[PDB]
Parts: structure tokens; C-alpha cells; sequence
RNA sequence: UAUAUUAAUAAUGUUAUGAAUAAUUAUUAAUAAUAAUAAACUAAGUGAACUGAAACAUCUAAGUAACUUAAGGAUAAGAAAUCAACAGAGAUAUUAUGAGUAUUGGUGAGAGAAAAUAAUAAAGGUCUAAUAAGUAUUAUGUGAAAAAAAUGUAAGAAAAUAGGAUAACAAAUUCUAAGACUAAAUACUAUUAAUAAGUAUAGUAAGUACCGUAAGGGAA
RNA sequence: AAUUAAUAUUAAUUGACCCGAAAGCAAACGAUCUAACUAUGAUAAGAUGGAUAAACGAUCGAACAGGUUGAUGUUGCAAUAUCAUCUGAUUAAUUGUGGUUAGUAGUGAAAGACAAAUCUGGUUUGCAGAUAGCUGGUUUUCUAUGAAAUAUAUGUAAGUA
RNA sequence: UUAAAUUAAAUAUAAAUAUAUUUAAGAUGGGAUAAUCUAUAUUAAUAAUUUAUCUUAAA
RNA sequence: AAAAACACCGCACUUUGCAGAAACGAUAAGUUUAAGUAUAAGGUGUGAACUCUGCUCCAUGCUUAAUAUAUAAAUAAAAU
RNA sequence: UAAUCUUAUACUUAAUUCUUAAGUAAUAUAUAAUAUAUAUAUAUAUUAUAUAUUAUAAGAGA
């Protein structure tokens, strides 16, 4: 039975997705950058 | 090419005795120019000499 | 021929100080090179390369089918005497650098070259050299006291 | 661990022998401190494909998108080794005309100059090179659908009594490569002022609610 | 007799009347689902048979893990469940926590199976208004005239001259 | 395992970057003593894969 | 769709002498192979064991040997 | 084979550390002279002059 794919734990989702893990590569900055320049609030878990 | 390899020298004066290459110090030869940087000029064994000047 | 991946860098000017948010630990130990480091064929400021850089064009067939291909410079490493600083100085030498110095008479006379050509088609490891070239000469020629 | 450490001193308590050693406080001196920084515009590197050709592979889209790198208030270009035609002009930039002409293309799809004359423009000329080779040139492989200038690999010149420019040669013209600087017209942003046969579903909320693990999407 | 402008028609290029693919390529995002590997932990009542007290991909059998057959369910309790039945159950076992490998592309005891409800190759952003000889749609009124479905050619026969 | 981090010239590469090597980070593991309760600081010197605990022997 | 399919233990063939072979690497350095070294490692078929595995290199490959034999780029100098 | 490639591992002076220059000592190599031993050749010792302080070893090798 799927549907329950999200499966929280807050390490991984912090480790994987947080905004420190998204700062500290070259990838991540432009994603960052991306949602400063879309105005998002939120740029990152 | 081979007419390259045959015909391009380069003067210098050895500044040391070589035997294999039989070139003796002091002396102005004309010499490949693989010959003077690989073997020659390494230690100040020769020098260049693009002008009389330079002797 | 022309220097365009050469002479078409630039630099951020540098501000001339009669303090700046963040200044380097280090003091600098060589002169600017006028022109840089390469941000284009980055293999290239490793060596001697005389301002030859990798080309991209197309391989062709019978059928004019273009596909492409990139050409190399033909590199070779090579230790070479340098009289002024007295031992052999080993880099990467496009082969046509190689015959440039044979001609000129060693590797000191083709770094201390004056003409902007020269210049251009140094390396910043070329400038390096260069200036430990001059500056070593420099020593020899003027000691401290006269 | 800058309510830092080191040094110097000053008051203080302890120990061993007025001098020596450690502890705390207080003054003076010495010794480092903190990359939040745009976006578009410009230049450079790499560089698709869908598509078009009523199929498709040459060609096309296109040196466009995209990714990457670097600089500046702008950047690039720029004072002819240029154009022209035996008469001449006189840096670049890009707008009218020239001209959809010349040129060119599986001579298909299609692509397409320059001279010249006008505008726009600013004072537009002016030395910062002891005047330029592994350079010009050649061979070969690539290279702005038309006009080269570039470039990998090897061969490789000449002194103004000389070089470059045209399939080729002969005349004749013209310019001087391998050294350089350069405002203005221009691009993009932001502000102000004006004009709207513009917008109230292009009229300020919100990049919020919400959706997705995420990039991302996205209301009323 | 031209030419210039306005107005109208037709024509070429640009998305060119509007809506609509499956696709291709570029750059990113995802291995909290899932696969394999990897590091570290944890679980496997009890009984039996073996040439060992302790050696077996051994036997019976709970937990645990499967998913054989049937019934129910099929807008369900549920985008795969329930009940019964059946299989493994010291191992090529099960499982927690973290890590690695994926978009010409990984993992795969291989089923084109899985890579976040499902992939003979994801998703998102862009190229982008791709292209569509195909389908559908194209909004007031009144007047005048009013066809064709034949021939020829066509990688042409749903088209076009 | 991870790390625009670290060796005129660490090595390689159109750019992006990739690589071995150091340094740092990284639990799911390891980490003195202690109810007759216990002191971690500063200075000076020179472990364990699994599994069984039988038989014998003694009294 | 749990099977007669994959795997398997075993059997066989083969490549590789380690500065290897195989794989990955706009390709490179370099990694896995392996702190291994032919009784190992990669690939391929078949698939425990028992009785067994006949005949055939025409073709496609591989593989050894030569001579037979053509051609591509790359050169002097010299002829119309 | 000093082509290419592979693998392993002291003082003085001048501008606390760094760098230059001079000489002297230390070690190595090359050349020259003298003394001794053996069969014109080889070995050892002494003296003079020159050069060096990326290396060494192993391997492939035009
Ligand atoms: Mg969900
Ligand atoms: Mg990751
Ligand atoms: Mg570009
Ligand atoms: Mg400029
Ligand atoms: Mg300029
Ligand atoms: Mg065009
Ligand atoms: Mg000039
Ligand atoms: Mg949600
Ligand atoms: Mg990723
Ligand atoms: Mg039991
Ligand atoms: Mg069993
Ligand atoms: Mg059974
Ligand atoms: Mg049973
Ligand atoms: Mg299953
Ligand atoms: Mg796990
Ligand atoms: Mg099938
Ligand atoms: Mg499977
Ligand atoms: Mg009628
Ligand atoms: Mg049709
Ligand atoms: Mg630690
Ligand atoms: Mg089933
Ligand atoms: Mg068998
Ligand atoms: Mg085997
Ligand atoms: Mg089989």
C-alpha cells in the first residue's frame, strides 16, 4: 500500500534541504539566489 | 621533417669539455639544437651565441 | 596573429590607498600580471603555452556530416637551464615555445623578451618566472652597496 | 576567549632566604579583530534540440536558448598594413537610401553585402612604442548560408632599395601588421518631469494561503 | 499618365484567427518511497532430528516477514485493504539509524523491475505560442449573386496546385 | 561518509570542475570514578562473528 | 502473472603476467578490480549428482602463419 | 644514453626567521703532477686546478 512516501525525520530533512546545506555549495547559492530574486520568504528548511 | 633535422643549427660555445660529443671547451660549434638544450646548456656547460658579442 | 583570449580579460581595478571589509593575510609576493589568470583553458596557466589555446571546430566526413571535435596544443614537459637562476626549470611547453626558446637562445631571454607580444603570451606562471628572471639579474648586477 | 595575552609598575596575602618566588586587583604600554551585497545591460568559453526544407542526412533553427567565467557605469569599437578606382575619400558606433541590388545556396529551404549620399554625434585626435618574427607567408585540418579575421599541427621571410591589399601574372593605385590611449551618439537599470482614443481580471495586498521531499508551482 | 497618401483586398516573413499533442534538446531537483552496496546497532517463544554441548541456506512451529487460494471489498476501512487459508521462520533472514550510487540515466537473484501512488527511461524550469496536411471552436442584422465533389500533377489519395 | 577547506609548479581537465593527500566535520557505536556515595580541571617530571555451556571429575 | 522464469552450488570455455585484463572517468589524472597476482581476477554459456556429451569449421567471428597483394596521408629534384 | 617515460624513499660580511656575496673547512666528481705495488696497462697515497653540496635507487628506453 504506497502513499506514505514522506517518511519525517528531522536530520535528514534539515542535513538535506536546511538552508546550510544549501549555502554551502555552488548548486545550493543558485538555488538560494533564485528564490531571493522570486522574493520567496522562505528560501530553505 | 628530415631536411629540418639535417640542416637546422644553432652556434654556441662550450664552456666544458665533452667527450661523447666531441666538442672541447672553449670551443664555437654548430649544433643541433635538441643537442644544446638537452645535454649543453644544462650545468653552463654552452652558451648561445647569436652575435659576436655574445662570445 | 592576435591575443584575443588574452588581451579581452580584465581584471577588477584595484583601488589605490592614500580600510577595505575584508584585505588578504599574506603580503603579494609578485607584480599583477596586467592580464591575469586564464578562466578559459585553465590547463594552460600551469606552463608556457605562447597564447595557444584549445579550438573547437567541426570533424567532417565525405557526406559533409559536422560533428565536433576540440584541438590540442601539442604540450610537452620539459626541464630547461636557465642560467640566471641556475638550474633547470621544469613546465608544461607547447612544442612551438620549445623551438621559440631554442631560437631566442634560453629560457631567461625568451621570459625577459620586452615587446607586448612577449607579454601577452606568457603565462601568469610565465610573469612569475619572468620577474624572478629580472629581479634575480637585478641582484647580480647592483649588490646593496656599490 | 581583546572584562585576551605579554611587559612595566603600584597596594595587597603566602612561602623560602633587606633580596627571591608564585596569586589577585588597579593604572600605563605593546600585540589581531569580522567576503550580507544585487538584477538587467557588456565581453568571453562551451553550445542543443524542437523546428523549416511540406520526408531527411548537406543546409536550417543558431552562434539563438541554455549553462559557465570576467569586468564596467556603461562595455565593445575606434585613428587605416581601410576603402576605392587612376577621379577620389579619409577613425569608430548605427539608423534612411543604396537594396532585397551585387554575392550565394541539396543553385532547394532560403541566406545577402560594400562603395556612395544623408542624418545622430563629440574638441576628435593623440603618442604612451628605443616601431615590433617563431610573426607575415605557405602546406594542411577547422572557421560569421553572402564579404574574413581568426585558429590546432608542422615548415618559415624581407628593410621603406622593404612589406600587405586582388584565383594568377604584368602594370598602376593605395595602406604600413606583428606597440598603444581615447570622451559623444548606444544598452540596461533607478529617479524626476511631461504626454496617454493604456490598465481597476496590466490598479499597488502575496510570492502570502495552499500545493510538492525538493527544484518548483501558485490563489481569492 | 504617372506618382504620392489614405482606405480596401490579396500575397511573403514573423506565434499570424483561437484551443489542443505524443515528443527532442538544455540546465537543474530529488535515493525521508524503492533497489544494491556501505557503517553502525537490534530481533528471531518453544520443541525435534542429525557423526559435536556448540557445525545444518535441517524439521515442526509462534513473534516477525511474506502474499498461495478463496470470499468480501471495487465512489472501499484502504489509489491494493480485511477475513479466512497458505509459505519461510539461524538465515542468500528480518529490521532501526545514518551514508553512497539516478536522468543517456542509477540500482536490478533480470520482471523492461524499481529511481517519492508505477518509468521501453522521473520530475521541474526553459527553448516555447515546438510542430500538427489532424479534431474542435470562430460572437450583430439586412440586402444581391452563388458553386463543387470533374480533369491533370503530386512520397499523392484526410492535403495542395 | 562529507567538505568553492588545505600542498613558478600536488595531479588532471573547454569553463563548471575532477582526483590523492592532509586537515576538519560526521553516530546509528566507544568514553575515568560513585550510598561504607564520587570529583572530570591546571602545572611539573618520565575488546567482543556466531553458539554452547556437555562429558568427565569432585563431593 | 510466484512459475517450468532469475539465482544457485557444480561443469565447461575463454581474456589478463600486474607499468595487466574488465568497468567508470566533456577525458584526463585517477579510482574500483586489490593492500588481491593465473588453484586469482574479468567475461561467456550451461546449471547439483548419477549414464553421458556423436559427426562438422561451409558460413560470421576470433586466432596463427607467412608469402601473395592493393591502397591513404606524409618526401626530396625535375620534366614537360 | 644529462632523449622522453614508470615506481619507491660550518663560519664572516650585507639587504628571531629569510636571502645574497666572499672566503675557509667537510664530501663528491673531473683534469694535471709526484711516490709505490703488479702485469705500455691497473691499483693506492700525496699535491695542484676546476665544478657541485632538486637528490638517490630501481625499471622501460629511442
Ligand atoms: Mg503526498
Ligand atoms: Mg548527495
Ligand atoms: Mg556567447
Ligand atoms: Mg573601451
Ligand atoms: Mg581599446
Ligand atoms: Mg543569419
Ligand atoms: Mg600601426
Ligand atoms: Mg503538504
Ligand atoms: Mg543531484
Ligand atoms: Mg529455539
Ligand atoms: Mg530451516
Ligand atoms: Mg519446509
Ligand atoms: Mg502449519
Ligand atoms: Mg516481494
Ligand atoms: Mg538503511
Ligand atoms: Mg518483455
Ligand atoms: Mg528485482
Ligand atoms: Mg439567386
Ligand atoms: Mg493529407
Ligand atoms: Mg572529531
Ligand atoms: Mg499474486
Ligand atoms: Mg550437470
Ligand atoms: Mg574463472
Ligand atoms: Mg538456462
Amino acid at each position: 500500500s504506497r502513499g506514505n512516501t514522506y517518511q519525517p525525520s528531522t536530520l535528514k530533512r534539515k542535513r538535506t534541504f536546511g538552508f546550510l546545506a544549501r549555502a554551502k555549495s555552488k548548486q545550493g547559492s543558485k538555488i538560494l539566489k533564485r528564490r531571493k530574486l522570486k522574493g520567496r520568504w522562505f528560501l530553505s528548511h | 621533417s628530415a631536411l629540418t633535422k639535417r640542416t637546422h643549427r644553432v652556434k654556441v660555445q662550450v664552456l666544458k669539455d665533452f667527450p661523447r660529443f666531441q666538442l672541447y671547451k672553449g670551443q664555437v660549434a654548430n649544433v643541433k639544437p635538441s643537442l644544446m638544450r638537452n645535454y649543453l646548456h644544462n650545468f653552463n656547460g654552452a652558451k648561445y651565441i647569436l652575435s659576436e658579442e655574445h662570445d | 596573429r592576435q591575443w584575443r583570449l588574452i588581451e579581452t580579460r580584465k581584471i577588477a581595478k584595484q583601488p589605490n590607498y592614500q580600510k577595505p571589509l575584508h584585505m588578504p593575510k599574506e603580503r603579494k609576493k609578485f607584480p599583477d600580471y596586467k592580464y591575469g589568470e586564464s578562466n578559459i583553458f585553465k590547463q594552460s596557466n600551469k606552463g608556457l603555452y605562447g597564447g595557444s589555446f584549445v579550438q573547437f571546430g567541426n570533424n567532417i566526413s565525405e557526406s559533409k556530416a559536422k560533428t565536433r571535435k576540440k584541438w590540442l596544443p601539442n604540450v610537452v614537459k620539459k626541464g630547461l637551464w636557465s642560467e640566471t637562476l641556475n638550474r633547470k626549470i621544469s613546465i608544461k611547453m607547447t612544442a612551438k615555445v620549445l623551438k621559440t626558446i631554442s631560437k631566442e637562445g634560453g629560457i631567461d631571454n625568451y621570459l625577459t623578451k620586452e615587446k607586448s607580444a612577449r607579454i601577452k603570451e606568457l603565462g601568469p606562471t610565465g610573469w612569475k618566472l619572468r620577474y624572478r628572471v629580472l629581479k634575480r639579474k637585478d641582484e647580480i648586477e647592483n649588490p646593496p652597496h656599490k
